[PDB]
């Protein structure tokens, strides 16, 4: 009918809560944010949207801990002005005493999924605009492999291979189990000063069906 | 971790658990002073314990205290002699001035008792110096932060601080609950987590790198504040020495809960001598220099760890020279 | 602003020998292990601050090859700035910095969301099989404060990898080079970098490293032309057959690449 | 102190014979080895010390040529003869403010202590004064073939403390190697040099450190130890014209055609030396 399906996996993956942020935590399941980050990355225009649906976990859950050297703080706006017009150095000096800072981190380590999705008409797009014909346009780049970047699970050190499915969801791991994951973020409304939702998640038949996230209702 | 949450939830419904009521927690205290109705000073009450290695203060409860940074924060009632005193160590007397003075000021937010006290305040062993106090009508039996009318005025007070913003708490996922713009603190070293710093926080975003969307301070995690007291004083209790639910292995402290622990408390030996509830969530975290991370965590059944220690001894396996041997050696003889 | 026309990937082979390529900050100073295959791992961001002090060393603050973020390897002379509505500013300090033109970066104040992402991209490292750290003693002659003063004398410790081959993977993205002026001036200084990066990175406790073989795969289309991960698959590396026992050296493996599609080219810089 | 202008690479061959090159501080006293694969190994940290105890031994304490790790001092004292020289008080754990730059302390440290001019150190303790990297490094050695270490037993007909038990016998054991062969690497680094000021004249006494530094270490451990070869490559510009792993290759072992069974003198092996590529000058005599 309309919509599609996805498969990606690959070997590490970090969706960090919101809540553990310094420390980094990971998600049990990617959730419905990053799905949508994944497919803008190969076909994306201002004129339509994304919709998710659903998302199937194909393998069981693993856990693994890591820790890094990082920076203290961001760098500021310089006047160019300025700074040419009397030579002055400019730079972050990463080494130097509090500026270094040392964070854990925890991730999962092997992952497999399945996007099902479809589109929807921005208000500013064109009259000419099809949605029929961005999602031919999609097929065609996915099955060329053809992307305008490489996709990330989370994070950008971790790319993540993809593939276009023609057939029926395979079986998986807890396929006759049911299994409650509590609350979970579902998007952030960039409308409203890039304010955050929530929504219960609970995962049975390794399937998961959040609700919609244009729904008003929804954002009360 | 929303099970902190209900387990305080629950327990707390117990009278007798020793949950500390809300809006109060479980302080150091090593003296007391005992006025007169008509507020005057005379009598003193010391109830540091001697712990047989030192004489060290007493387990008292007590309205909870603020997170104090480089800012004056007077505390309501019970506090240190530099707030109350007026004197003190650091030199520095106009900053003991001015706490004073805040200490005094926040107190006027009609009873007797603390009409005495604000009148013995027109003046207000060394020992004392730097510890804390309390405060007790002569001859009056509890303290004066213990009657009703105290209560209502804390309670009035926690009304006045909590309004302004509202939103949706993440744990719960109620909408329109005011957030918490801090978040109380959680003991360290001795009697908590060892090695960390006097007082930690798992949640903190005190610099610029951690910050995202234009948010800041703890507001990027929204949390109902009650929520927030709620777990912080879940774990402070599960950390108490006293009860029998925390162990050290390794660099991790360890800290499990259900329903009954005497089993789960026999692992103590599982390390320094090898050989409706929910049951045995198990939760291993260790410290980073201010701030607490978590190293693993578990809610399986049984608490075995046959994984590598069933492994490890099946590894050892050999038949006995005498018939009287041991057939399980610790540590300890191996290493000798 | 010009940019470079066609999708890229490569991969890297390098090797250490009786050093410690990365160290782990949470065990003591072991060297990183992945637990699931006894493999080794070596983190990216190792890679980036070497070819960061690479191009800093070699061109010496040229007009526009500056470098922003440093390590206390700074030096004083003469700078110089080429002239360029915050984009003014933006534009400005990504027409003269190359790391920032080439990896992109997080400024303390925006405009609600706006990224400054830059068009390339690398992961981990992980080794060929499996390695096996060692543990070594010293000893030293002095001790430092007086307190400890009760003659003198002190222990340490040390770990080595006996050897060990490593192999990366990265990518390139041309339309956000479109974004940012990358060009192909950069792009063989970029070649350039990744040839010749551990000749100056000699200190006490890498002791030799070198790399060894660079395969480069070219698109046709602005866009890919074929799956990546498939492409990966046409390196492979194998011990060579007179080999036995523990690898030791770098004639103990084979390695061979494949025939790659239509669509793209396959070059080999080493 | 004028630096050098070029990069360099040398190699090092030595013997050791009935002895014990470097001892294991924890396997009882035995000779390091790889335990996979036999073969023999000796720290680096061991022979810097012996150029250091060469240098000090030739030059006498003369001005600008101290060793700073010496036997049993302590550093702290020495750090703060830096602050005394140029007259500013130190802090706990931190460096003077640049009104009067640290780098009058690094300056007057580097000036006058030739190993740290030569290796760097690490001086961030209590009273903080910097640190360094140090324009010459060396990495592990290896013998070509795999070794047999082999224990002795010996008496002794005295006892120490009262041992009241038995004025009654002693027993105790020692390790030695009959025989080895070891290969070293080290390179310098220009650029490093310029900030330390690391000149020629350190350069010429550095050969003659290496080629003499076993004269002077007998012991009743070492047995008889000595130096075979030394290569040296010098590069024609600031920056090498060639990677390093190929210059090393151009130099071969092997065993001698007649010689069979394991080896036991330097006249079992031979010794190659290939063609060198155009930007670089292979000089051998030393």
């Amino acid at each position: 009918t309309y919509g599609i399906r996805l498969r990606v996996w690959g070997d590490y993956a970090c969706f960090t809560r919101p809540e553990m942020k310094v420390e980094r935590v990971s998600y049990d399941v990617m959730p419905p944010s990053a799905a949508r980050g994944i497919l803008e990355a190969i076909h994306w225009k201002p004129a339509i949207r994304w919709i998710v649906d659903r998302i199937h976990v194909l393998r069981p859950i693993v856990f693994d801990n890591v820790r890094r050297n990082e920076v203290s703080s961001k760098i500021p706006k310089p006047n160019p002005a300025t700074a040419m017009r009397d030579r002055k150095p400019l730079y972050f000096l990463v080494d130097d005493g509090s500026n270094r800072q040392q964070r854990a981190a925890t991730l999962l380590r092997n992952v497999d999924y399945v996007i099902e999705a479809h589109f929807e008409l921005t208000d500013k797009a064109g009259a000419e605009d099809n949605a029929g014909k961005h999602l031919d346009i999609f097929r065609r780049r996915a099955r060329a492999g053809q992307s305008f970047q490489q996709p990330c699970l989370g994070c950008r050190e971790f790319p993540a291979s993809f593939e276009l499915l023609e057939g029926d969801v395979p079986l998986s791991c807890y396929a006759g189990e049911k299994r409650d994951l509590g609350y979970m973020l579902l998007d952030i409304d960039f409308e409203r000063d890039m304010t955050p939702l929530f929504f219960k998640a609970v995962m049975e038949d390794d399937v998961i069906t959040p609700p919609s996230r244009t729904s008003p209702e929804v954002r009360a | 971790l929303q099970a902190l949450h209900g387990y305080y939830q629950r327990m707390s419904a117990d009278p007798d658990a020793g949950m500390p009521p809300y809006g109060t927690s479980m302080e150091n205290i090593s003296f007391a002073l005992v006025l007169d109705a008509k507020g005057t000073l005379r009598g003193i009450e010391d109830l540091r314990e001697q712990e047989g290695k030192k004489l060290r203060p007493r387990k008292m409860l007590v309205p909870i205290a603020e997170k104090k940074g480089n800012g004056i924060k007077p505390n309501f009632l019970w506090e240190n002699t530099s707030y109350i005193l007026g004197v003190d160590a650091k030199g520095k007397q106009e900053r003991t001035d001015k706490c004073h003075a805040a200490f005094i000021a926040h107190i006027k937010a009609a009873d007797q008792d603390l009409a005495a006290v604000l009148q013995f305040l027109e003046h207000g062993s060394e020992e004392v110096i730097g510890s804390n106090i309390v405060f007790r009508i002569e001859g009056e039996p509890g303290f004066v932060h213990e009657r009703p009318a105290a209560r209502q005025a804390w309670a009035n007070c926690l009304n006045r601080r909590e309004q302004g913003l509202c939103g949706q708490c993440l744990i719960t996922g109620e909408r329109q609950k005011p957030i918490a713009q801090l978040h109380p603190s959680i003991k360290g070293g001795r009697d908590g987590v060892r090695g960390a710093q006097a007082v930690a926080s798992i949640v903190s975003f005190n610099n610029t790198a951690f910050e995202s969307y234009g948010k800041e301070q703890s507001i990027n995690a929204p949390v109902s504040q009650e929520a927030a007291f709620s777990y912080v004083t879940a774990l402070n209790y599960l950390l108490n020495p006293s009860n029998r639910q925390k162990v050290t292995i390794a660099d991790a402290t360890v800290v499990f809960w259900a329903e009954r622990s005497s089993p789960a408390e026999d692992i103590f030996a599982g390390m320094f001598d090898p050989p409706e509830s929910v049951r045995f969530h198990v939760l291993g975290l260790s410290p980073n220099a201010a701030r607490l991370s978590v190293r693993f965590w578990e809610v399986d059944t049984v608490g075995h760890m046959l994984d590598k220690v069933g492994r490890h001894y099946r590894e050892l396996e050999i038949i006995p020279q005498f018939n009287n041997e041991q057939e399980f050696p610790s540590l300890s003889t191996l290493l000798r | 602003m010009t940019a470079i026309a066609n999708r890229y990937e490569f991969v890297l082979l390098f090797d250490v020998e009786n050093g410690n390529p990365n160290g782990d900050p949470d065990a003591g100073n072991m060297p990183r292990i992945d637990p699931e295959t006894g493999h080794g791992l070596v983190t990216d961001v190792c890679l980036k601050r070497k070819i960061r002090n690479h191009v800093a060393l070699t061109k010496e603050g040229a007009e526009r090859f500056n470098i922003y973020i440093q390590e206390k390897a700074i030096l004083n002379e003469t700078h110089e700035r080429a002239y360029t509505d915050a984009k003014r500013v933006t534009d400005w300090m990504c027409t003269n910095f190359y790391d920032i033109r080439t990896f992109g970066a997080v400024m303390t104040t925006e405009v609600n969301c706006g990224q400054v992402r830059g068009p390339v991209q690398m992961a981990f490292a992980r080794s060929v099989e499996p390695v096996v750290p060692q543990e070594v003693s010293i000893t030293r002659m002095a001790v430092t404060t007086k307190a400890e003063a009760e003659d003198n004398r002190t222990m340490g410790r040390k770990h080595i990898v006996p050897y060990g081959l490593y192999v990366a993977h990265g990518f390139i993205s041309a339309p956000l080079a479109e974004k940012t002026g990358f060009s192909d001036e950069d792009l063989t200084l970029f070649w350039d970098a990744l040839v010749n990066m551990f000749e100056h990175d000699r200190s006490a406790a890498r002791g030799l490293m070198s790399s060894r073989k660079l395969i480069v795969f070219k698109h046709q289309n602005r866009l890919g032309n074929a799956p990546a991960h498939k492409l990966f698959d046409l390196v492979k590396v194998s011990r060579a057959e007179g080999s036995s026992g523990p690898a030791r050296s770098f004639a103990d493996y084979a390695v061979t690449v494949g025939q790659a599609p239509e669509g793209v080219e396959v070059k080999e810089m080493l």
